[PDB]
């Protein structure tokens, strides 16, 4: 009965494809607001209209485990493979599974060296989906069915 | 007997003089609960069966005759006690007190972030162990954790034999805290340091880490107090509160109970009298901050304290915001003079900036309206911000910035620059802040999008002088020069680039041309195609000849190129080639979607361009019937092309935010869909509590 | 700086001219909601109109101190004598005081039987201003100049 | 080998079967932080040096052949361990975790609503010291705190004799708590019970109090654990946390931080995967409740636990409300769609009833819409309610009643009868419920107005059959009979009287003529004028001949009589004499006002009638012009009689939300008031989104 989306996140070097770490999905915030310029500082004309809305995808994982090879060897780019089982309301456990992926992501963790005095092991790593001029965001979804 | 009263209170309070400051509450531990020292300053007569020696002391404080008959030594003791109680904040009994006042008086160098004076005091010679204690706190605050650890060891070595109980005890606490700091820091450098920084930053050398690991093993903090001599524990019960690792639980739960009371008061719509629960939390918050900072304890750096102060300040802000809008009832306002409104001061600014995060400052901004609260003491805050910028520029002017001090200071600098939107600054301060932000803020910790949005935030309360235009133009030209290389790609987390800096400049100053970019263009060549693309974005920001050269070198025939030309004003109407090109893209996307049907559907990005095309079709821009054939990808496309056929059940209300005033009016003018949008919005503003929906509803009252 | 019109709540017996206790007033909640037959069910006719609004006044005090004589000697009714100093925005401190009273009140507190650990010293007593058929609300306000 | 892991786990768990249940969170203390035991049963590896600590046991569970390789002794031991780990709820090692199931935990009748079964157990002869322990808890729950104290001392001696460490420890803590409850009860009795009743109750004799004070004093449980034998400490490190007097040291802090996290999730709009925050909230809550109750700990009465449970349940309900009003994004729907709703099972009803107070249930119902969520286990809830009503009726019909039990039980009974609004009830259950509500419910706690509103609430969901109408008729006739004495009057905290009972009866049954009331009226004469007024209040209920008799006996003579007559339908229009009477009342009020102008004007009961006269003037009911002369008397009066001249700055939010239907339509009719009223209405709803304001704004005015 517990929420049955124990997703498996694979963090792999986008440069070569070498697996970096593996973790358990914890949360995924989506935000869409027009913070470009001031509340309404966008550029427009009588015959011109441009969608200036910008959106950020923020992700957070837990219990990340690092590949031995990567720790050994040590513009860099990284990809995240989100692996979840599809659970429709009619069939709470469908054989078809949903593959999410964020091929481009930056390890911009908000941990920022937290020195709490508590004996808890939760190195929650934040992620922001980086973009480019051609690609608005790099998130991609697929349906197995 | 006045003399007996003075002697007794002096015997109770003499050891407390060594401490720089003591909390009001903890004073109850001094008198064995005889009196309950309220935070306000008063001292209510808790159950006791003595003389009432506090009553006679306050009488002496009132009458000059009573303190003039005191013996000379007793007179010096009495005026010393008077000085001490004036310092801490105690006043008089509760019955006598008619009206009291409150103020914040933290005056440590650490609290005002005085880094230069801190290091100067460090390098200057010392004369006493108190000086070494302040030196060590300054070092640790400065990031030189290894030096701070060694200095604390030396202080302990001298204090164990110099018979300074307070110094020895607090130094033990501080050494344990700094050890924890270094240990967790190296553990973050080893594993996560590689991913985060891209290197194995090892500021601490291996032999040093081993030295600390074997130096203070099997040291239980919970036993420290019980190890101290009997006299220290008998006379300094106030400090037992610090020994336990899980300290400040009491304040956390007491803040939990005063958060429940204040929330109930908001819910009912009550009218509190005397000392409100908000005043108690405020007094306790600035009595904890003052105690810890003035007494120089390292525990003020950890995360527990950050969480505690975040919750306290957030609660105060929401309570003030609620009270700003209250039911009149012609009853409460009459009782007390005018209103004790919440106004922001410099101490509040320092607290918020230091102890919050940028994600936590956005929450407080989304819940309440911070900008309605009034800010005071502008000059002090300008001094704080200019100091921050000077430090960052000095550190990034060279290649030497302590990695462990760069982790401790970047969050504070970020929060300060973020929260400095509301405060007012002078033109020199504006120039200094903008230049530091744009030129010397590390690119790993603040990428282009965040940089642009913070610069935009600063320029809201203060308009832009010409110096800011010059500074931003210099930074932009620096980027344009950097883009000569054919391997330089931009990364924008929020979706904002240098083109938006150009937008800000050409907005705040309508007429402006950067000749540096013009001469850069004059040297432009076909080989540097990437430079042509980057510098093509800022077309109005160049000169006429530069524009002619850029136009001659390349055309605008591509989807991204067409979008850029639309955004920068290069192209105003879609030519037959343009409509053909977009139709071509739509056909390619259609075949891709057909393929995806048998291979799963991916739809995030192309629906962006398709949504823009649909909006263009709605507003009578695209005049080709071909777009109707491309209907099939259901992401705002059909809803804007064929409103009637589209199933209005599939409609998502959140699509209304991204539209503009003109688009809102045009959609409201559409009769084929108005009823369903208005019903969705009205059930959406009736079930949810987002004001922006109510604004869209004001547009949609029709 | 803080509220400077401390309230003096004198609780006196209504039957005879004796004082029961004195306390430092803490809050005064007012409520006006139509609960007669839920929100709907009240009397209504074409030419008739009757105000069925029912309102309640709740008071809470602290540090109550009971008279020695009342303890010694011990349909009963009690009166409250709220004593605040009227303070206007133009005159934050005024010689004139505001005198609120609850001649028809019921001494009933929810604090009764709160068994907190570390015996508490906040005997916050609640009060409900009972009404009557003739008097819709008994509370009265008077300013002494 | 397998025997090694079996022996190791059984050695760690051997002395843990004595407790009827343990929180899983504390199981880490058993294994020295080697494994982290989540709430959902998964055992996540945290630290280990060897192999097969626990994973081997799980593999044995999976592989029956591995269990077969074991000897007979190890086979039985593994069977016992399997049974225990099933009972506790611990699941397979986290490394191998499937779909874990989450449901409310099991509990005892002590937690449930069973008093008669509880008394039968007490009557019987005890079997073992465990039975004595359970009996003592039952006694303390039934109000006989003196008897429970005596039995706790008895079992202390018995457990000392039998050397049962766990029983000794738990008995010590519970006995200290019962002593605390008794002493605080004596003090609060002497403090307030004299004021409530008039003759202070003394359920606890003074000599008994002296005996308890002498028996134990200067005893603080904060040290108790340190005195127990070292073996008990090493084995039972789970119970160590019970020793402190500042109970719930850690749980409240975890609740505070989890609550801030949950609120941040609601504000941000962020989805959750795996076990969310609310799920862990619920699991922690039920683990705490089960450990306290099923192990029979007396600290469930104290206000700390009540506050904790209040916060947990309110947070859960708020989160459920949000999940019911949270807009879903298409990608969010891809992550999760059609998430399960919130089911309020019988356990949730029992917890909300037991641990809340009526103002807190009011707060919950104000913030959230509890009526939108569907309830479950209707039959169990109905049984609990009927048990409540039967208990109150049985205890109050006879003279027998214990005041300690009154304090400890009336709050629960009140909250349960209040919270039974949403649960459907059986006809026999409803009959018993109302019969206990209207007849035998005390007047010290529930006065007439609160009684009526609770009756209305019960009516809401399940309507009234004829039997309940008969019960209400019996109540009304009992009131009429009580009305014989001259001294009798009517008093209502909320301002509701018997006329509203009559109105309820009449609205339910379009025709209902009560013969008993008519007989009493025929029994009345001139001398019984008070009963004549009472019977005037309930006039439509009685028969025609009684109506003629009463109308002969008296008629309208003053404003109060006119008000009641227009209320209960005899008079359908204002005769000239009546309006003349209103004019004289207005003249009297005007002279009183001009007299009081030197003093402070007040309008509390008069304002009602003046506002009503103004409303009639607005509605074109009264044509008398003289009322206009009294303009300027009261703000609402001027607002209604002459809105035009009235300055629109006296509007109160009370009127601006507690509006009135037909009057609302009439205000909407008039433009002159409409402009300002809609302006203030939209301003107020914009500043604060209150549901009633939104309803007024959206329904009538537009």
């Amino acid at each position: 009965t517990v929420i049955q989306d124990t997703a498996d996140v694979y963090f792999k070097r986008k440069s070569d494809g070498k697996l970096v770490f593996t973790a358990e999905a914890q949360t995924a915030s989506f935000s869409q607001a027009i913070s470009e310029e001031k509340l309404r500082g966008g550029i427009g004309n009588k015959p011109l209209y441009i969608l200036k809305s910008e959106k950020e995808i923020n992700l957070t994982v837990k219990n990340a485990f690092f590949d031995l090879e990567w720790l050994a060897m040590t513009s860099e780019r990284y990809e995240v493979e989100y692996r979840t089982i599809a659970y429709n309301p009619d069939t709470e456990e469908v054989y078809s599974d949903i593959y999410i992926q964020f091929p481009n992501v930056s390890p911009s963790g908000e941990f920022e060296m937290s020195l709490e005095n508590g004996n808890a092991l939760a190195p929650e790593i934040k992620f922001e989906a980086l973009a480019d001029t051609d690609t608005d965001e790099m998130a991609v979804v697929i349906e197995a069915s | 007997k006045d003399d007996e009263v003075i002697d007794y209170i002096y015997g109770k309070i003499s050891p407390l003089f060594a401490l720089q400051y003591i909390r009001k509450i903890d004073l109850k531990h001094v008198f064995e609960y005889d009196y309950h020292f309220e935070v306000n300053g008063t001292v209510v007569r808790h159950k006791n069966k003595g003389f009432g020696y506090m009553e006679r002391f306050f009488e002496l404080k009132e009458s000059c005759d009573e303190r003039s008959k005191l013996s000379k030594k007793q007179y010096e003791r009495f005026n010393a006690l008077f000085n001490f109680f004036e310092k801490n904040g105690v006043i008089c009994m509760a019955k006598d007190a008619g009206t009291l006042n409150t103020s914040i008086e933290i005056n440590s160098l650490a609290y005002h972030g005085k880094y230069d004076v801190m290091k100067k005091f460090i390098e200057e010679q010392s004369v006493s162990i108190e000086d070494d204690y302040k030196k060590a706190f300054f070092l640790a605050c400065l990031g030189r954790w290894e030096e701070s650890y060694d200095l604390y060891s030396n202080i302990i070595l001298n204090s164990i034999d110099e018979s300074n109980g307070c110094v020895y005890y607090l130094s033990q606490i501080n050494r344990y805290r700094i050890y924890q700091s270094i240990t967790q820091a190296v553990t973050q450098f080893n594993g996560l340091g590689l991913l985060t920084f891209g290197r194995h930053y090892k500021p601490f050398t291996d032999e040093f880490l081993a030295r600390i690991e074997r130096e203070m093993t099997n040291f239980n903090i919970d036993d420290l107090f019980n190890g101290m001599p009997f006299e220290f524990q008998k006379k300094y019960k106030i400090l037992e509160f610090l020994s336990d690792n899980q300290f400040l639980y009491d304040d956390t739960v007491k803040l939990f109970e005063l958060t429940n009371k204040v929330r109930s008061e908001m819910s009912e719509g009550s009218y509190s009298f005397g000392m409100s629960s908000d005043i108690v939390v405020l007094l306790r918050l600035y009595d904890n901050l003052r105690f810890l900072y003035e007494n120089c304890l390292w525990s003020v750096s950890f995360h527990e304290f950050h969480q505690y102060i975040r919750n306290s300040m957030s609660l105060l802000i929401e309570k003030a915001e609620y009270e700003r809008t209250r039911d009149i009832d012609e009853l409460g306002f009459s009782f007390f003079g005018k209103k004790s409104g919440f106004f922001m001061e410099y101490y509040d600014f320092v607290n918020i900036s230091r102890h919050f995060k940028i994600d936590d400052i956005k929450n407080l901004e989304r819940s309440c309206s911070i900008d309605k609260i009034r800010f005071g003491e502008q000059e002090k805050i300008e001094e704080y911000l200019v100091g921050i910028a000077e430090e960052i520029t000095k550190q990034f002017s060279a290649n030497g910035m302590n990695v462990v001090f760069y982790t401790q200071f970047i969050s504070e600098a970020k929060a300060a620059l973020y929260f400095a939107k509301y405060v007012k600054l002078s033109e020199e301060g504006l120039g200094k802040i903008v230049k530091a932000l744009l030129f010397y803020f590390p690119e790993r910790d603040l990428d282009i999008g965040k940089r642009y949005v913070w610069l935009e935030r600063l320029t809201k309360c203060n308009e832009l002088p010409k110096s800011i235009i010059s500074i931003i133009d210099d930074f932009l030209v620096l980027q344009a020069e950097k883009h000569i290389d054919q391997n330089y790609s931009e990364v924008s987390s929020n979706g904002l680039y240098s083109r938006d800096y150009g937008a800000l400049i050409k907005h705040f100053e309508k007429n402006f041309i950067s000749k540096r970019l013009s001469e850069i263009t004059l040297c432009l060549t076909q080989d540097k195609q990437k430079q042509i693309d980057f510098l093509f974005k800022l077309l109005p920001l160049l000169s006429t000849n530069a524009k002619s050269h850029l136009l001659s070198f390349k055309s605008v025939e591509n989807i991204n190129d067409l979008m850029n030309g639309i955004r920068i004003g290069l192209i105003d109407e879609f030519t037959p080639e343009h409509e053909e090109l977009i139709i071509e893209y739509l056909e390619t996307r259609k075949v891709n979607y057909i393929v995806e049907k048998e291979k799963g559907i991916q739809t995030f990005s192309s629906n962006d361009y398709m949504s823009t095309f649909g909006i263009w079709y709605f507003l009578e821009e695209i005049n080709n019937s071909k777009m109707e054939e491309f209907i099939g990808m259901d992401d705002q496309y059909d809803f804007f092309v064929d409103p009637e056929n589209f199933d209005y059940k599939k409609f998502i209300p959140s699509w209304l935010k991204n539209y503009n005033d003109k688009l809102l009016g045009k959609i409201a003018g559409n009769k084929h869909m108005k009823h369903h949008v208005i019903e969705v919005l009205k059930e959406r503003v009736k079930n949810s509590n987002d004001k922006r929906y109510l604004e869209i509803l004001m547009n949609y009252f029709i």
